[PDB]
């Protein structure tokens, strides 16, 4: 009675991958490799469509990441390489002008560089933060020298962000999760179809998350599985809470050349009082948030268990301290007032002060032989920025005992994207297909 | 104006009725990605422009051939496939009998080109 | 033959004859250059051809449609149209209006099908 | 009732931005193994009754003729020895032992350490230079490139000659050519024809006057932007070609020495016989020729009662205020105030163009790559065809014309002003009496 | 089945029921080399549905068209073509007039769209 | 009353060139760019098809050679330069632990090479095989301080032969020749049709093949024109010939800090006796082997006519010997002691081996490569499976051991493999027309 008919632009798709391109809208993203964005991107609600989404299994963080390094590695492969400036330093401590907390922080090296002329030497002296430089045996050398090399950075390019908008190929779509308080890992009772995610800008922090996307809500708690010890969690906050980042030191740069057209950017002396970097979070927000945290916490933790916040464990200050670049300068910010807590059954003007490192010789991505000098920026730096959401670590305790214990975490950059990226999925769409009818083709 | 795939989640026979819109958008180191993907939109297309072909439905949306429905593949009715279902539900259904029917629609073209040629030399 | 171009200059009723040979002549990091002119040519014929899949017209290069000409859009006559004017000329009066005929051609096309349908499920 | 018809192949175009790729034809920098040889048999289409209109000023195959050219150069000097174990401090003097007044002070002799294929080992060299390359520190000099670049030496093995280069367009584009004589790069075109590559352009550089283009079928062509504002070039095309011979009559020896493992640099070790200057020949009677031809058209845009004067340029860099070019791969830099020094108002005798030469070129205009053009053993002749002029007009009764230049663009212009090109755009609509059958 | 060209060296006849075998696998520095494979079997595949779309045998594997078969290209018994020939044999025999024979086709199927336009006009 | 029909879909071919791609099923071939293979690939037999092939026209060989050039080098640009140790040396003779074979066979010398200071410098002692030093007038230098750059191959990266597929574009297809007894030039009666070759072995040696496939029956001797003097003869085996290879001296790898993370590998010591590297066959199953070589020979030659085989006549030690890469050491041994003979109508052979560390791979100048020491002691076995064999420019032929072309190696496997295009578009008369 029946017979099969084909038809073709048929609504329907299946889980794939493919490789997204950018489309952006003198830095380190490439964004005049990326073509522009759409002024009037077409977003289709989908009625009645439920679509199951995993954003630990989502490839689309995993292509992010790759794209950021390489972005990153093709804007520093260009710069001056200062092999000349691994040598012996000769340095001694900075005592004019130094507050009690930067006792033996920076330090004063003197050295032989090179020239112009191969038959030339200058001796040159700069600051230099005691992160940097390693004791020899007052004989130092870069922290670099027995693990890699060393590229300045241009000074031209920034560091900051910029929104990028990955966009799936023709025959692909990108579907998107609407469902506010969506934990990440499950069906989505709301969707809609976008060609291009909306921007996300690639900010590099450890255990806070920067400048991100609000909890439509509430705070939202996501983990891969909750009752595994050696999972992360990530918090998504509801509001943000604001942070206040300097450095007061009035740096003077100076310049170099080292080789025929090659230029070394370095502190040449601080004008003024020597004080410590440090940022500044509302108390009271920070309190509120917190509460905000550990009431979520309990739906899967329960009433009887006491929510302790407590410092991290320990470890290199890539993943015990707060890093993230402010001005363009890497900052290594200690959380400790911001995780030294205990909450039992959920118990002006004031603020918490962070005292923060400053590192020049750079380490990123986790990776081995690849470093990176970061120049000095003149003058002096204040940036004001929103925590958006936390990364932590759980210590399992309740499984023993009343109380549960929270650090800080992150440290892998893939779950920074997750942040953003968890809303998206790619599909692809699949136009054919077939379905009995009463319709027969004449002879 | 549903837009894109915005007959999703929709009655199977409300949604064959917007197919143009889904098929007027199939075609839709840096620079290397972009220009593999624009191949893969290509080859993605060709492909299923051939099945259309070598099946004997090029060019259209709706075609209809002269392979029987078989109740194996499925035994529901008209009034249960192309109302109240859509068509994400009806793939994952019949997900199995793909190839098959795609092997049954291809042998009954080949018949055909061979009839057709037959009648113009009789005539 | 004219050559490739050779009918540009002539009235749209010549230029009509010549289709062939304008037709026949699409299709046919240094490397990337090269590439991306490949690629850029198949995407380029794939588009136009798609439109014409659309609208009916699949594998033509002449198609009478159901889609009754406007007045509004142009009101010569039809000697002044194709003895006077040639197609460079006829374009640009028409530039305008061109995304309104394509939309129509869509929806007949979608229209003529779906009664086609009707009528071999009756039979 | 009319119907609409659609029809495929309709023999129609936009203009449109495409990427152009070479074909040129079948070791040399303009890297012609990386083009795909072309058919011997070029074809051309006349269009009969078109008009279509050009404008060489906005012609974006200019544009990618400068960016492919940049690119080629660069590429070229890629495998070739950094020399940068030279910039060193040189110590030189003076070569006076057989100069003419001509060249008196111009060349210099310096002796320095250079490295050698051993690490450990050091060797004394010494070699000659030509003072525009060399500047004092303080007898103590430097390499001019010392403060702003690295050099790369330009590899010995390989040809700067130019080699026409056919652009072709890719399928489903076209390249519009117009065929009129008399046409000045802007507006319509009665006589127009198609092609799918241009003729072979040769990618000559030079600075002041248009070497080996191609000439005006009828009349001298003045072609510019706005031949009312001041602050842009005029190209003039001409009817007949100027000869001009450049030679370089001193004798080089030319040494070589290893400076690393697998690496060698190569340096003018002396000179054969007396030492006189680079130079270059025009016939005084055909330059005064083709000159009064461009005062009479360029009366036709200032006025018949203005008095039209010539003038040397008034300053720049040596590659803006001299007329530079490569004469057998060397790099000359000829001063034109021979050519351009008369008033036009309402028997083997030759002017005389003396010409310096340079071995570190910074090219392009841009900074950060210098490159070492080695000397070439022997002497050194070429023959060109002036066939062009590059010329900027002054801010009364009497205009004001100097040699211009120094935009490597406006050269491609010169010879890209002939061609557009075009999208094909086959698909079109039109009323017919044809109702389809259903 | 046979598999791919596993027809060659069969005779003509037998071998033209195996067409949808081979025409299913026409279709499907260092990663460059891999867009060039692609890219390059995408316009082959490309060229030859043009030309086949141009004689208006879009779409189809066995296209009978009006243009009369001369003795001059081949003056063999059918018999001895269909049954006793392969196809790389009878390629190889008449390769001489490939040209010839395309353009025929050409020029026929331009005049009979022409002949379809003015029927319709003309009812 | 016949008129033009058009078929889609016609199983015809043509000579072809395209580009190939390989499909490979921490290794210098990187396989690991390489797209994964067919788990159980198709072969299609051409049942009444005779089709030709031309080992020797076969560009599958050129694509192969270039694409193991460029993988090659691939691997090397990311490996340390050694610039520093272009130096003058210090050097003595190792005569503590020699054998009268080993008397001058290796080198102490002693240099001051860089460190991760710019500032400081390190007094090094290591040990070289002579090959690669060259005197200056004790005062030596690495032999390609002159022409070449040296790169050190990296530790990490293992050279050995991992097999590569070749596979062709859709719209081309790979024929495959099966008759036995074929030697690469003309007619095949029994084909089939693959889209990928079998794995081949990128395996580099000179003047015996090793590891390759052997013949279906008999020794066959195949070349591009057997009476040209000119040509190079491949003799394909059918048996193998089982070579036992070694270097019996235990080397100390030391290493050191040349630079900002970059470290230099050398032999440090030795322990106990140095003995020279040498490699050994049956001569039973040697005897055996040639004395099929020589009956094929025969054939093509005449009986009664002396077949000789000698030495190698002169030329670089990588063709007058036998070159082989060995557990990552690179081996010249000499063949003389197997090609020394003259055929008329538990004991072993040993060939004497020698060792280098700065290699010029593929005949090239300018891009040298250093290989790092290996620890310990290294023996490896392999299969001859074929030989390369010139002829002498009378009575009497004499054959020598020939090479030096690493196209050579491919086409010993390549040979039964042609590339076509398919042209599936063709046309036919029959009784059909087309209604109007
Ligand atoms: C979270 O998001 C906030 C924004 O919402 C980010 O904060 C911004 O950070 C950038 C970069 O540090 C700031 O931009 C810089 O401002 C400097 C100060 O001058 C400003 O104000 C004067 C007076 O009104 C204006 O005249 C001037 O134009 C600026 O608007 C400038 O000196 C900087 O320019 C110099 O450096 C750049 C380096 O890229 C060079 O390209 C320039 O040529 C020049 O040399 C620069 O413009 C911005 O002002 C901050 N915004 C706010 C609101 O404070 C946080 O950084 C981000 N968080 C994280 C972790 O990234
Ligand atoms: C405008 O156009 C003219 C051409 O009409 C250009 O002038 C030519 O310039 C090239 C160099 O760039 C000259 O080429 C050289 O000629 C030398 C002499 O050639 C004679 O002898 C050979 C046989 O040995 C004959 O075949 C030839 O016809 C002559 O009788 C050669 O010795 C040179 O070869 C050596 O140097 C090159 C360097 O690249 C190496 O590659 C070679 O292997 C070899 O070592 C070379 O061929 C050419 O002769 C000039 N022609 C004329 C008529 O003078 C102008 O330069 C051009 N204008 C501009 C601005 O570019
Ligand atoms: C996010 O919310 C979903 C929905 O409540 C949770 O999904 C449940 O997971 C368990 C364990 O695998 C299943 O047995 C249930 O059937 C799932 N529920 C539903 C409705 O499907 C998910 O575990 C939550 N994730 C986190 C980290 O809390
Ligand atoms: C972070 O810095 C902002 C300023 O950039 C502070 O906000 C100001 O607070 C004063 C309070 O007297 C108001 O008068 C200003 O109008 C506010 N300025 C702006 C732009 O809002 C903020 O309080 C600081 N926060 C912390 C934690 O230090
Ligand atoms: C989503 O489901 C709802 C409920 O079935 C659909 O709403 C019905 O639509 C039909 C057709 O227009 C109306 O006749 C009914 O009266 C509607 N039902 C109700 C309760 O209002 C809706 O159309 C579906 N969405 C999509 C995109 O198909
Ligand atoms: C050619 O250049 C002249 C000079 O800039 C242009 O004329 C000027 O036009 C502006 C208005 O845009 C007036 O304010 C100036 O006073 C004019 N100057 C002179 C000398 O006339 C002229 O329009 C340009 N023509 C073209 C075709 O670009
Ligand atoms: C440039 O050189 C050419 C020769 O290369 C000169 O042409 C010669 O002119 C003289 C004039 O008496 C004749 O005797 C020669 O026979 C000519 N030679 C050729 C090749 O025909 C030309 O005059 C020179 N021009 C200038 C101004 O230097
Ligand atoms: C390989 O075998 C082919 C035969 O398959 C030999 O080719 C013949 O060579 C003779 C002598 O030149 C010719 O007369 C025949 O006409 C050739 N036959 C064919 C089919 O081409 C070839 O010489 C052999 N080569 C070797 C090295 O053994
Ligand atoms: C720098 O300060 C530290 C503080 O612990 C002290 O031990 C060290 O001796 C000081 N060095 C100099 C050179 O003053
Ligand atoms: C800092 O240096 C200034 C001079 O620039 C001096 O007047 C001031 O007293 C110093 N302050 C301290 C704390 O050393
Ligand atoms: C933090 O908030 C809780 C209520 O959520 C309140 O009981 C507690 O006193 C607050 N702590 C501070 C320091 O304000
Ligand atoms: C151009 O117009 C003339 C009539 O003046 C006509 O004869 C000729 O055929 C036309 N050219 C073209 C290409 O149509
Ligand atoms: C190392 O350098 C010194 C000079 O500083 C020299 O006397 C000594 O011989 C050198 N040693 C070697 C092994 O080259």
């Amino acid at each position: 009675n029946l017979w099969v008919t084909v038809y073709y632009g048929v609504p329907v798709w299946k889980d794939a991958e493919t490789t997204l391109f950018c489309a952006s809208d003198h830095n380190v993203w490439a964004t005049h490799c990326c073509v522009p964005t759409d002024p009037n991107p077409q977003e289709i609600h989908l009625e009645n469509v439920t679509e199951e989404f995993n954003m630990w299994k989502n490839n689309m963080v995993e292509q992010m990441h790759e794209d950021i390094i390489s972005l990153w590695d093709q804007s520093l492969k260009p710069c001056v390489k200062l092999t000349p400036l691994c040598v012996t330093l000769q340095c001694t401590n900075v005592t004019n002008n130094i507050t009690d907390d930067m006792r033996g922080e920076l330090k004063n090296c003197s050295f032989n560089m090179t020239t112009e002329l191969r038959d030339k030497k200058q001796k040159v002296y700069s600051l230099f933060y005691r992160l940097d430089v390693v004791q020899i045996n007052k004989e130092y050398r870069l922290i670099n020298c027995n693990t890699s090399a060393i590229t300045q950075a241009c000074p031209k390019v920034s560091f900051e962000p910029i929104p990028i908008h990955y966009c799936a190929p023709a025959g692909f779509a990108i579907l998107k999760c609407k469902d506010k308080k969506f934990n990440g890992t499950g069906p989505c009772p709301s969707v809609s179809t976008v060609q291009c995610t909306h921007g996300i800008k690639p900010v590099v922090s450890t255990q806070l998350l920067l400048n991100g996307s609000l909890a439509e809500e509430e705070v939202i708690i996501r983990s891969e599985n909750i009752t595994n010890n050696a999972k992360n969690i990530l918090v998504q906050l509801n509001t943000p809470v604001q942070i206040n980042c300097t450095r007061p030191n009035n740096n003077t740069v100076k310049s170099i050349r080292i080789g025929p057209g090659q230029w070394f950017y370095y502190t040449g002396d601080i004008i003024g009082d020597i004080r410590q970097a440090h940022c500044n979070v509302s108390k009271a927000t920070w309190n509120e948030t917190l509460g905000k945290v550990v009431k979520q916490l309990r739906k899967h933790f329960g009433n009887n268990t006491i929510i302790r916040f407590a410092q991290s464990s320990g470890g290199d200050l890539e993943v015990t301290t707060h890093s993230f670049n402010c001005g363009g300068e890497f900052f290594y910010c200690n959380t400790s007032g911001l995780f030294n807590s205990t909450w039992i059954s959920n118990t002006s003007n004031d603020s918490i002060t962070l005292p923060c490192r400053i590192k020049q010789i750079i380490n990123m991505w986790q990776r081995i032989g690849q470093a990176m000098y970061a120049p000095p920026i003149q003058g002096v730096i204040r940036c004001v920025s929103n925590i958006t959401g936390l990364i932590l670590t759980r210590d399992g305790g309740s499984t023993n005992s009343t109380t549960e214990t929270f650090r800080p975490g992150g440290g892998d950059m893939r779950d920074n994207w997750r942040s953003e990226l968890y809303k998206y999925k790619v599909v692809k769409i699949e136009p054919l297909g077939v379905a009995p009818t009463r319709c027969k083709r004449r002879v | 104006s549903l837009g894109f795939l915005g007959a999703a989640g929709s009655t199977m026979g409300a949604a064959s009725m917007t197919l143009t819109v889904q098929a007027r958008n199939l075609l839709s180191h840096w620079g290397i990605k972009q220009l593999q993907a624009r191949v893969l939109a290509v080859e993605h297309y060709l492909r299923d422009q051939q099945l259309l072909g070598i099946w004997g439905c090029s060019g259209k949306l709706i075609c209809c051939t002269n392979v029987p429905w078989n109740s194996s593949w499925s035994n529901r009715n008209l009034s249960e496939i192309w109302d109240n279902m859509t068509w994400l539900q009806w793939d994952k259904e019949i997900s199995n009998y793909t190839q098959i029917i795609y092997g049954l629609l291809e042998e009954s073209q080949n018949q055909q080109e061979k009839n057709e040629q037959d009648l113009l030399a009789l005539d």
